[PDB]
Order: C-alpha cells, then structure tokens, then sequence
C-alpha cells in the first residue's frame, strides 16, 4: 500500500542466494521495537518459515545499537490515557514472536555488533546461532525501570550455570 | 592421468619404470610453483579437485583450475606445517571408525 | 503372552490374504490419477437405466446434478443419458416389445474386454507460455498454488461448456420434436402476411453487452414482446467474449 | 493354455447344451397346453439372427480347397505389436538375479531361526538389515507419495483435483528416475563388444596390486643384480609387464546407456596429399540424447565410413550436458548467441506451436527434449559450428530459479498472480 | 491396390484377411523392419525425411485415403493438433467411431447416399463438423439392417478377433476348421445368450484381469502398494523379532510368521515379468464426448476429443514429430 | 564441457539431472566448500 511506507524504512530486507536477513532500521530510539515493527517481523519470518527456497535466515542491527530493548514510553503514554489494548497487544506480539523464535523450524543466525537490552535478547538469544562482536554489551535493567526480564528471559537466564541468572537480573 | 592405461615397456636402468594408478584418485596435491608437469591442467580436464600452493605471480590460466588455494610462500617451515595439519587431520579422522 | 502373539498371527493373515484386492483398488486410483478425472470405471446401462428410472419417479430433487454428483460423471452425459432413455421407451412404446439388447449386455457384463475413457470432471488444457514478474526485496506474502489457479480456470471453463450444451442441447430437442422448420419449403405464408422481428440498432436501442432490443410487430397492425423460441433465437445468436474452446 | 481337444470340447458342449435347453422348454411348454410353433420352425431352421450364413457357407466350402499342413504354424494376422522387439537376455538375467536375492533372504530368515544366543541373534539381525538395505530397499520418493494415495482415496471436490495433479507431478518425477538412474548397473550396455560387473572389475583390480607388488620386488633387485642373473630378471620383468598390460588393456570396456537415441549429423571425406598420392580418410560427428534434458555430441576420424561411426557412438557418452526446460516443453525466454560465424535465434511459443527448425538444430532439440519452439540460423551454416552454437545458446539461458538465486528475490509466473 | 502398401509401409495396414502367400510375404517384410529399426544409428535421413514421411502415409491411410499433408499445409500451424482434433468431430469419422459401420469409405457411402439423419435433419455433408449437442441416428426404413450389421459385427468381433488370440493361438489351418463349429453357435438368440453365460469366457475374464495386474508393474505399481502400507510391513518384522528376542530369552509360531513375511517380501518385490505372448488389441469405446444407444442405434455428442484417445496404431515416439504434444498430463496439449 | 559454474556447482548440477554418477568426493566438497572473500578493487596500498 502507500500507507507501510515508514515500517517499510523501519525493518530493512536483505536478500542473498538462500538467505533472507532482517535488519532493524531505527536510529532516533535505537532500534527499540514498536507493535508494528514486532508484527512485520512476525509476517516476515512466517513467510520465510513457509518457503522452500530459503535456507536460512538471519537478524541484524545498524549502526552502534542492535536493540535497546522496547517502547516503553508509548505503553505509557496509552495508560495515561486510559486504555491498556495497545500494551495487552503490544505484549502478546512480542511473546508471540518470541515463541515463534524457540520454534522456528530453520536455522537462524543473530549478529550481535553492539548494545542489548532487554527483549532485543529475548528475539535472539532463542535462537540457533548467535554470533557476537567485540562491542556486544548484554545487560537487564528491568528492575532498575520497575519490570521484570519478561520476553523469555527468564529461560536463558535460568538455565545459566550457578546463581548467575539471579545475579545478573537482579543487579542488572 | 588422462592416458592412465597406455602400455610401457621395459629398456633399461632408465628413470626406472612405474605405470599408472590403478584407482582414478579423488583429489591432487600439488607442490609445483615452477610448473614443470601438465598435473593442474589434466586434473581440471578429468574433474578433479586440486589442492595447491599459490604464488603471487600466478597465471590467470593455472588459477582458475585450482580448487582449494592457499596463499603463500612455500618456505619449508609452511611446508611442514601444511603437511603437518594435513596428516594430523587425518589420522584423527582415521581413528574415529576405530582404524 | 500366546494370546498376545496369536491376534498378532491373525493380524499378518488378514493383510497378506487381502493384499490383492488393494493392488486392484489401487491400479483403479491410478488409471484415475494418470489421466486426471477419467473415473477408471466405466458407467454401465444398468447404472443408466437406474439413473433414468430414480430421475422419473422422483424429479424434483434426484435431479440432474444429484446424479452426476452420485454417479461421478458430466451432466451433459446425464442429460444426454435422460433424452435417450426417454426415446427408448417411446421405441419400445411404440412396438409393443422390448428391443434387443444382445449388444449392451455384451459391453455390461465384460468391461475388462474393451478400452473405456469416460471422464468425471472437465480439466482444462493451459499453454504453459514462460512469463514471470520478479518481486520487491522487502516482500511478505504467500503465492498462490498452481493447482489452485488451475482449479478455478476448469470450474470457470466447465461452466462455460454446461451453459453452451443446455443452449445447444435445448434447441436441438424442440427440432426433434418438431417446432421449427429447417427447410427452405416448409416455411410458408400465412394467411395475413409474414412476421419480422424488429431490432433496435443503434447505442439507445442496446439491450446489453451483446445486441439490441427486439419486439415482432404481426402482420395486422399489433406487436407483442418475444416468446420463449425467439427468446431462445436471441440468445443463441449473441456473439460471445471467449476464444472458440474445443 | 488350452488343448484343441478342449476347445473342441467346449464348443461341442455348448452346442449339445442348447438343443437340451430347447428340448426340455419344448417339453415344458407342451405339458402346459401352449402348442410350440415358436420353438419349432423358430429355433432350429430359419432363426438367422447375425446373418452368418453367407459365411457359412463360404467358409465350408473353402475349407476344403486345397491342402497341405494341418499343423503349420503361420504368420500372426492382427500381428506388428512393434513394442516387442526387446532383448531378453537381460529379461532373463534379472529374474534370477532376484531369485537368488530372495533364496539368501530366505536363509537368513532360517538362520535366524535357527541361532540360540541372543548376542548372535543381535548379530544375525544386523546382517539382516544390512541385506535389506542393498536388496530390498525402498526409496524414500514412494512414501511420499504413499501418504498422497492414502489421502486421496477419502479427499473429495477440489482437494481430489489438487491430489490428483500432485500425484501425477510425482509419477512422472519417480519414472524418470528409475529408467534413468546412472547408479543402477542394469542401464549399461556393451556396445557390441566393440551385480557381477563389481567383481569382475575387483578381481582384475586384485591381480593388478599383485603384479605391481612382484614387479617391485624384482625392480628392487635389479640395481644390486649383474649379469646373467641380471638378464633372466629382466627377461621376467618383461614378461610381468606384457602381463599387465594385457590386463589393463581389458578394463577399457566401453558402454552405452539405455534409452538414449544416438544420430548422425555429418559425415566428410576429407583427404591429405603425399608423394605417392592422395591419402583419404572419413570424420563423423554424431550427437545423443535421452529426450529429458540430457545431451552430447562427438568427432572421430578413421579410414572407413562405418569405422568413423563407430568410433564418434563410442566416445558420445563422454560429454554430456544437462540443460534446463520450461515445464518440458520449451525454453524459460528467447536467446541469441553465435559461434564464429554462425548467429543462432531461439524463442519460446506457446503449447500447441511445434517445433520450427532447420535439420541440425531440429535434431539437437528433439534429443534435447524440447517441445514447442522456433528457430533461426544466421551467417554461416557450417553443421559443426551449428552443433556448437546450439550447445552454447541452450546454457546461456537464465532461468527463473537462477534469477531467484542470482538476486534474492522471488520470481512468480504471471498466471499465478 | 491396397495390399501394396503393406510392402510400403512394411506392416499389417490392409484390414482384410491374408491368404498363406500374404502372410509369408509378411513374414519377410517384417523381418525387412526388424532390420531397418537396427541400423538407424547410421542413417542421417532417418528423422526429418524417413519417419516423418511413414507417419504422414500411416495416418493417410488411417483417415481413409485423404491428403493429409495438403490439408494440414492449407492451414497455417506447424503442428498437428489442432488440425486432427478438427478432424476427429467430421461426420463420417464419428459414424466410425461408434461402431456403427466398418470403415470410413462405408461410412461416406451411406452420408453421401442420402441415408443418414442429424436431428432428424436428413444430411449430405460428409464433412460435415459435429459440435456438443447434435443427435445422430439413422432411417426408419433402414434401421433394422443397420441393427443386424451391429450385431454381426460386435458378436463376430468377439470371435474372430477375441477368442482366437485368447488361450486359443491355434495354427490357421486347425482354426478355420473350428471356426465353422464356432459359428453355427451364434445362429440363434439363445446360442449367443449361452455363450454369454458360461464358464469359458469366465475363466478368460479372469485371466485377462490378472495379465491387466501384471502389466501394472511396469509403472512401479507394487511399490505404491509399500508406500501406502509402509506401517504393517514394519509391524510385521517388529512382531517377529519382539518374538524371536522373548520366545527365545525364555517355533511353529516362528515357521508361521516365516512364511507370512516371505509371501508379503515376495508380493512386494518381486519384479515386473514379461512374456513373449503379446497383449491383444481390444476394440475401443469412445466414452469421452460420445454417448450411445445401441438399440435403435443413436447417439448424442456432449464433449470435444481427445487428442492421444484416438485408436491409431503409431508409436508415440513416431508421433510426436507430428503432435510435438507434452504428453503426460491429460490436458490437450 | 559447455557448462557454466565451477566445480562444485557445475558438478551438482550435473549430478542434479542423472547426467553422471556421483563422484565421492562431491560430498567432502558439500561438507567443506572452498573459501570466498570480498572484492579489492584492484588496488595495493603501499604500507
Ligand atoms: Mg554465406
């Protein structure tokens, strides 16, 4: 349509031989996901799930960030206002996503080349091939903000070894 | 390679006398940087991959037959060190079905 | 535990004894599936003269296309089926004795002696003309099945082939009877004149996509709208907005 | 079969069985009153229901004409079955070549039986499946379409069209690859003589390490050996090396493959001049194909114009090419390419077209496999640079698939937008 | 005249019965083919002259003396699809392919002659296109010859041509002196009637449906029935060797399952077997846009043709240098 | 041959269309294909 043309800018497609890679576009939040980048992210790996012709795919990031995390500030602004329909939306999206990532029936590849926070790990860490740069910063500063290290961080952080998942989400 | 069932006789002491491979080999590893014998140009012929030590002043013609090239000076610490990974790798591939 | 292994004995038996019976229900789903929609069976005139008696006794709802569905052939092979059946029993109306049927039994009792090629449903024939649209890098959709696609051109060309048999079919069964003349000396003068059917040619007399207006106007002076033979003759005289299929 | 004194028999039986048919309904209807002049005079005389006794009575009296053997066998009328001209040796071979897989199947089963410790039985088992996977091995391709059949059979309205469709793409794929498999040994032949082909290559590649291994042994002793003893090393050498030559002179059996159509393009006579004259020699090139995208072509040169030809059919095999077909009727989009001289055009058409092409390109496209397109020859119309532009153009053609690979995008047939 | 050209043609086109002189001058004319169909390998005018041109003079010869080529060449298209599915709805070729007649110059005797009716339109035309909806029939007056000849020749085509190839493969000689004995049976209503019902033509039913099975094979029938019931033949190992590991820790039941797993591995896998005797030509019934009473006799049309359901006897290898069709797929192309 | 690619690919594609048999080492080469690097642009920096 002619109505996209933002989201369209906001998550980038990369074509190669087999392999289709998704890189995320947003510079002025960094990369923090919206509901509409979430959901053509959603779209985008159904379909590469669905066909044959691809291999594999694969998740980038531009810039210095990979992701910061999600909107928070939005989710605020629409409590403020009174309705929650857009937050219950927005999350189940995003732990749909999430889930679509742990079973994704092809093999993908996240690159890491810079920050990540909060779910921008839960979209990647799932996955089955994570590939990380000399700049990859990985922290959880949920509790510092009042939230909890929701988007299936309380799996890849529970089965760590020790009581270093308790260590790392409580001091962030 | 490509005539590997021609017959030879027998003279004298000569170079002495050896025939061709009875099995077709299924890859050629070459240490030729002066390019004395035909083995890249027979092997690209009769497909088959070639593993081989590449100079800077390679041809274009000898290059692109070769299928597996690695860039170096063929001094003999990185001859040895080429043999080296090469017999390492497969002995260690050998003992894993028990010979 | 002998028990366990004796049902176990049993269940190998009743494969092995009735594994002949799927290779023949099998060579039928492949004489089916080499030719796509050709039944592998071949109707036989019992079956058509139990189509033709469950039609009569009950039209209303054992109709035309219950039978086809029910007896997995084409309804123009149903209708073809009903009209020579009905003349049939008018022959043997009109004799007094039953024909001789030494024929049809012959080709119903042995069909493993003949060729058959009946078919079920109509499959259309594509021409398979190379011509492609490459899509946007960023694109996010499912493309459609060629067997999908394939599928709606043959209902849309079945369709097509149903409405021009009933067209065609109609007309011929009312010459049989005897309602129009096709000859150039049975068409006489009546005793005021000759009728014409008037056309309003023109963009202001358009009736439709296809031709204008008609109305008779008899020869004394009055005119009446179509009955249902000139109404039959407009239809079948329009042009139509297809290639010539078969 | 059936003796003629049977089928003597039964046409006698039937005869005697409708005169007791007539008798006892006759005899029926008379004791019911109902006089029988509709079996009488009806049934017996003048019935005529065919009108076969013209032929009747041609036939008898031709029967008698003329004479000679009553037991000849003569020519077959509604004979030329022309499908049944197949060599049966190979018929004959494959029966018992199955025979024996499925007697050492057979006692495998009766040593299984027959063990009695459960480690050898493990043991026994594992030689089992390891038979059944070489001899009695289903491919993975008819599983597919085993779970298709089963769907079929209850799958009604539209989903019985897109079933019977897919099923039919999978029969003609799963045909191909059976009659044109290059693993299978039984699509090779022997070409004139110019699971026993294994051994019989292992048993002369073990007698060839055994004369290699003597032949270095005595090598070894003769640089150390002078004189007559020397000499008699070397006379034994060289009788090793006529032996070994002798057997490798014998593994170059060349082969054909079955199924594939091998035609003639050219043949030349060309002639070289030396002092005594003119010295004449033949070339043919000749070119193969499968009909299914595979096709070759080869040069020879001999003295003889059947030597040529036999030559070029022995080294056609040896380069072969795969070309790409659009639905397997015609090319993905149209090409031009030349070779030297020779400009070549080709275009796709339409499913109902026909072939459109000069006798060389013709040729090459029918073996090729290609159904519905048009041609053009331009320049020079040399027949060997043809053959060569046609090989050139039919590789240069770019399908949607490498379109898709090429870009990363994805390519969609119109019709199905 | 017409036996000529099977030394032209070196084949059985002449649909007429062989004298002893005949069938030996056949002999040799197709021992002659067996041996031209060796040597093509050396023959560089085999495609586009030889085949194309016993192709051409095969379907001449098939549609009844008719210049093909001249026809074909009137219209415009290279290949000959459309031009012989046109041909396939003339008049004269429907009334062939009905079986109420014998041969295509017949069939044009009795439409030029002014004996046959379309909608009870008596008509002239023998080419004369037919589409769906016409009704063919014939006239009152000659309608019970025409039901005799029916009946003649179906019930004569089942004996001079079906019987005599089935189980029957008796030199000629011994043959026409039981073929007498085998017509005086079909002199009566009740004679054809008894024959119908007997057990001779039942066990030849059966058989011709066993050899239909076997035929299958060559297709890979008998691996279709593996992929289908893939799960039982698993079972049924499963079961002997669960057995033979728990009978045995702790054998009629063993010489049981024995003999049904090698009747199952035997049905499975054994391959497809060819004889020498060849199948028999069987008379077709074009079902596929004909229908037929064959009482009055009369016929309706309701489809168009098919373009490989016409019963011509060329290889389709031959054909396809004239169709240049993508056989395979049921369509009409 | 006429064949377009390299070894691995032309090889496969052979392989693909029952042209020849598979060779052993086809599968090595699929496990292991041989390494690729970016375009240079043709120049040296003098270091
Ligand atoms: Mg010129």
């Amino acid at each position: 349509s002619a109505s996209d043309a933002d989201v369209q800018d906001q998550v980038s497609v990369e074509g190669k031989a087999k392999s289709r890679a998704a890189i995320l576009d947003r510079p002025s939040s960094l990369n923090a996901l919206s509901a509409p980048m979430v959901g053509r992210l959603k779209r985008l790996y159904e379909s590469w799930e669905e066909n044959p012709a691809i291999s594999f795919v694969l998740m980038k990031g531009s810039g210095k960030t990979f992701c910061s995390g999600a909107d928070v500030l939005p989710l605020y602004h629409s409590i403020n206002e009174g309705n929650t329909e857009e937050c219950k939306h927005f999350f189940g999206s995003l732990y749909n996503f999430v889930y679509l990532q742990g079973t994704y029936l092809k093999p993908n590849i996240a690159i890491m080349d810079g920050v990540t926070m909060g779910c921008g790990g839960g979209i990647s860490i799932p996955g089955m091939f994570r590939v990380a740069t000399d700049k990859t910063v990985l922290a959880h500063p949920e509790v510092q903000i009042g939230f909890h290290p929701d988007a299936g961080a309380s799996y890849y952080l529970s089965r760590l070894p020790g009581y270093l998942g308790e260590y790392l989400a409580l001091t962030g | 390679l490509t005539n590997s069932y021609s017959p030879k006789k027998f003279r004298s002491r000569h170079k002495k006398l050896c025939f061709g491979p009875t099995t077709m080999p299924d890859c050629v590893v070459v240490f030729d940087a002066e390019r004395k014998s035909s083995v890249v140009l027979e092997a690209a012929k009769l497909q088959i991959p070639v593993v081989a030590i590449v100079d800077p002043n390679v041809p274009l013609e000898f290059f692109e037959k070769i299928t597996y090239p690695v860039p170096a000076r063929d001094s003999v610490k990185f001859v040895y060190l080429f043999c080296n990974v090469i017999t390492k790798c497969f002995v260690a591939e050998q003992m894993k079905m028990g010979i | 535990m002998i028990k366990e292994i004796e049902k176990d004995n049993r269940h190998s038996r009743v494969f092995v004894d009735g594994i002949k019976q799927k290779m023949m229900e099998m060579s039928v789903l492949l004489k089916q599936v080499k030719e796509p929609g050709a039944r592998g069976s071949y109707l036989k005139d019992s079956e058509k003269t139990e189509m033709y008696r469950l039609h009569k006794e009950n039209p209303e709802v054992y109709t035309v296309e219950r039978l086809a569905k029910d007896y997995r052939i084409m309804r123009q092979r149903v209708h073809a089926i009903l009209f020579l059946k009905e003349d049939e029993e008018e022959e043997e109306r009109k004799l007094g004795r039953p024909l001789d049927d030494s024929v049809e039994r012959l080709l119903d009792e042995y069909p493993e002696f003949f060729v058959s090629h009946d078919r079920e449903f109509h499959v259309a024939s594509l021409s398979y003309k190379p011509d492609f649209k490459v899509m946007p890098e960023g694109w996010d959709g499912t493309i459609k099945d060629m067997d999908e696609v394939h599928y709606e051109i043959s209902k849309k060309e079945d369709d097509i082939l149903y409405e021009e048999f009933l067209r065609r079919f109609e007309f011929n069964k009312l010459k049989w009877k005897g309602e129009v003349k096709c000859h150039k000396y049975s068409r006489r003068r009546s005793s005021d004149g000759w009728k014409i059917t008037v056309e309003k040619l023109g963009p202001q007399g358009k009736r439709g996509n296809g031709g204008g207006w008609k109305f008779v106007s008899l020869p004394d002076g009055s005119s009446r709208p179509l009955n249902e033979v000139e109404k039959m003759y407009v239809k079948r005289e329009a042009p139509r907005r297809r290639r010539k299929i078969l | 079969t059936i003796s003629p004194a049977e089928a003597d028999r039964v046409v006698r039986d039937l005869l005697a069985e409708v005169e007791k048919e007539k008798q006892r309904e006759r005899e029926e209807r008379q004791r019911q009153g109902l006089d029988c002049k509709d079996i009488d005079d009806e049934d017996e005389d003048e019935e005529d229901y065919l009108g076969i006794e013209p032929f009747i009575e041609k036939l008898k009296k031709q029967n008698l004409k003329d004479d000679g053997e009553l037991n000849r066998r003569e020519e077959s009328s509604d004979s030329d079955s022309e499908l049944d001209e197949v060599d049966w040796d190979e018929e004959r071979k494959k029966e018992d070549m199955f025979n024996k897989k499925f007697q050492r199947h057979k006692e495998l089963l009766q040593t299984l039986t027959k063990s009695e410790t459960l480690d050898e039985a493990y043991k026994w088992m594992t030689k089992l499946d390891k038979f059944e996977e070489k001899h009695f091995k289903l491919a993975p391709e008819y599983r597919v379409i085993g779970e298709l059949m089963n769907r079929l059979k209850v799958a009604e309205g539209k989903d019985k069209f897109i079933l019977q469709q897919k099923i039919n793409r999978a029969m003609r794929l799963v045909e191909w690859k059976e009659a044109f498999d290059p693993n299978n040994p039984a699509n090779y032949g022997v070409i004139e003589r110019d699971d026993d082909m294994k051994e019989r290559d292992d048993i002369l590649l073990e007698k060839l390490n055994a004369i290699d291994k003597k032949l270095e042994s005595k090598l070894s002793e003769l640089d150390h050996t002078f004189g007559k003893k020397g000499k008699r090393l070397e006379e034994e050498i060289r009788d090793l090396a006529e032996e070994r030559n002798a057997l490798t002179e014998k593994k170059r059996q060349p082969l054909y493959r079955k199924g594939y159509d091998v035609h003639v393009i050219d043949v030349k006579k060309v002639a070289k001049v030396t002092k005594g004259g003119r010295v004449e020699r033949y070339t043919a090139l000749m070119v193969c194909g499968n009909y299914e995208g595979v096709i070759g072509y080869a040069k020879a040169k001999a003295e003889t114009g059947q030597s040529a030809m036999q030559k070029a059919y022995e080294k056609c095999f040896q380069n072969l090419h795969y070309i790409e077909r659009h639905e397997e009727h015609t090319i993905a989009h149209a090409i031009q390419t030349s070779y030297k001289k020779t400009k070549l055009y080709l275009w796709p058409a339409p499913t109902t077209t026909g072939m459109k092409a000069g006798r060389v390109v013709k040729t090459m496209l029918l073996l090729a496999g290609f159904k519905n397109i048009k041609s053009k020859v331009i320049g020079s119309r040399n027949s060997y640079n043809t053959v060569k532009a046609v090989l050139k153009a039919l590789n240069a053609v770019e399908t949607p698939k490498d379109v898709q690979e090429k870009f990363g995008r994805t390519v969609v047939e119109k019709y199905l937008l | 005249l017409r036996f000529q050209t099977c030394r032209l043609l070196l084949g059985n086109v002449w649909n007429r019965e062989l004298t002893i002189i005949q069938r030996r001058i056949l002999r040799r004319l197709r021992n002659r083919k067996r041996s031209i169909k060796k040597r093509k390998i050396y023959s560089k005018k085999y495609l586009t002259s030889y085949i194309q041109l016993q192709t051409t003079r095969k379907l001449s010869l098939f549609y009844g003396d008719l210049p093909i080529t001249e026809m074909h060449r009137g219209t415009k298209r290279t290949s000959y699809i459309p031009f012989l599915l046109n041909l396939e709805t003339r008049f004269d070729v429907i009334l062939l392919r009905l079986h109420f007649l014998e041969t295509i110059p017949q069939a044009r005797q009795l439409i030029s002659h002014r004996r046959v009716c379309v909608n009870k339109g008596m008509v002239s035309i023998t080419h004369l296109k037919l589409s769906h909806g016409d009704i063919i029939s014939f006239q009152e007056n000659n309608a019970i010859i025409r039901g005799e000849e029916i009946r003649r020749s179906f019930y004569k085509e089942i004996l001079v041509e079906k019987i005599i190839g089935k189980l029957l493969h008796q030199p000629l000689r011994m043959w026409r002196r039981s073929k007498t004995e085998w017509f005086h049976l079909l002199k009566t209503k009740r004679g054809c009637r008894l024959l119908l019902k007997s057990r001779f033509l039942q066990q030849l039913r059966s058989s011709m449906q066993e050899e239909d099975l076997e035929r299958t094979k060559k297709f890979g029938s008998e691996k279709v029935c593996l992929g289908s019931s893939f799960a039982e033949h698993k079972r049924m190992k499963r079961n002997l060797l669960k057995s033979l590991f728990l009978s045995k820790r702790r054998p009629i039941v063993y010489n049981s399952s024995l003999s049904l797993y090698s009747n199952s591995t035997y049905c499975f896998a054994s391959p497809h077997k060819l004889t020498m005797k060849r199948r028999i030509k069987r008379i077709e019934l074009p079902t596929h846009y004909l229908e037929v009473n064959y009482r009055t006799p009369k016929a309706v049309v309701f489809y168009g043709p098919n373009i490989g359901h016409i019963p011509h006897d060329i290889r389709l290898k031959d054909l396809n240098l004239l169709l240049w069709s993508r056989n395979g797929r049921g369509q009409n192309i | 041959s006429w064949m377009k690619g390299d070894l691995l690919s032309k090889t496969r594609r052979l392989v693909g269309g029952l042209a020849t048999r598979e060779p052993v080492w086809l599968k090595a080469m699929e496990a292991s294909p041989p390494p690729v690097f970016p375009r240079s642009n043709g120049n040296l920096k003098k270091i």
